């Protein structure tokens, strides 16, 4: 332990803040900022001006996406595609063989038309040359009433190989919330036993996507992929059991140096990290 | 060609 006399009381909280804070400032984008992936061809890249995407950790030049690693868990963060990207956001989940793809979205978001949110994985389509199928499977309850549906999307293109994703879509969780630890904590659990009986049927089968850290990360995204994205990230980290002594600092801040400032963007949500820290004697500071 | 399906 630090040095606080209190790891979880009230001061360590305010200087917690503190030290994000000043981070988030420091990563604040500029305009043109070299650190952050900019729009190139004319089109648009970002889905919120304010949200930009990491240079040195974006997976294609594309696409507002981070290879993000929080101490031994490695997954990626992105933001809904926009329906000019769904293209190309199609041949990294393949790519990546990608073993779980978690949406933090709302049903109600994907239904406004407005928000420009494309419902590419509850129905079958055509997108360029990729053609992509839908399938409905399970339907898991978390408690507090949230509910995650099921999906297998198959992305098939000609002269490529075809990859099967499960899908794991909470639909109930609001924008700007934060679900209470104990959903929080079952939903982290459910995406790593899909991932986990996914990832071996690639290894059974003898994919070299076994031998590439860049590759069979599971992919989570929400709308803007730093608030609810963040959450969950924050839950699955602390899931491993390989992530032993990694702070609160330390999660947060590798997520905001690996993708962008804004990463667990409400209080409401690091403290559902602080709450799950709190009982399992994980470390809230550093030094 | 669909060796992981």
């Amino acid at each position: 332990a630090p040095s606080t006399v209190s790891p979880y009381g009230p001061e360590a909280r305010a200087e917690l803040s503190s030290r994000l804070t000043t981070l988030r400032n420091t990563l604040a984008p500029a305009t043109n900022d070299p650190r952050y992936l900019q729009a190139c061809g004319g089109e648009k890249l970002n889905r919120f001006r304010d949200i930009q995407c990491r240079r040195q950790t974006a997976v294609r030049a594309d696409l507002n996406a981070n290879y993000i690693q929080v101490g031994n868990t490695r997954t990626i963060a992105c933001q809904y595609p926009l329906q000019s990207q769904l293209e190309s956001h199609f041949r990294m989940l393949a790519e990546n063989r990608t073993p779980v793809l978690a949406v933090l979205a709302s049903s109600s978001e994907i239904a406004n038309q407005r928000f420009g949110m494309p419902d590419y994985f509850r129905q079958s389509g055509t997108y360029g040359s990729i053609t992509v199928e839908s399938k409905m499977t399970q339907q898991v309850g978390l408690g507090d009433g949230i509910m995650a549906d099921m999906y297998t999307l198959t992305i098939r293109e000609a002269g490529q190989k075809t990859i099967s994703v499960p899908v794991v879509h909470v639909g109930n969780w609001p924008d700007q919330t934060a679900v209470s630890s104990e959903v929080t904590k079952a939903l982290a659990s459910l995406v790593d036993q899909t991932a986990e009986t996914k990832r071996n049927m690639y290894e059974s089968k003898g994919s070299s996507a076994v031998a590439d850290d860049s590759k069979l990360r599971p992919v989570i995204h929400s709308r803007a992929g730093v608030g609810r994205t963040a959450q969950l990230i924050g839950a699955m980290c602390m899931n491993d059991s390989r992530n032993s002594q990694l702070s609160v600092e330390d999660m947060v801040s590798q997520m905001r140096v690996q993708r962008n400032g804004i990463m667990v963007q409400k209080d409401e949500q690091l403290d559902v990290l602080i709450k799950l820290a709190e009982g399992q004697g994980r470390p809230l500071l550093n030094s | 060609a669909d060796e992981y399906l």
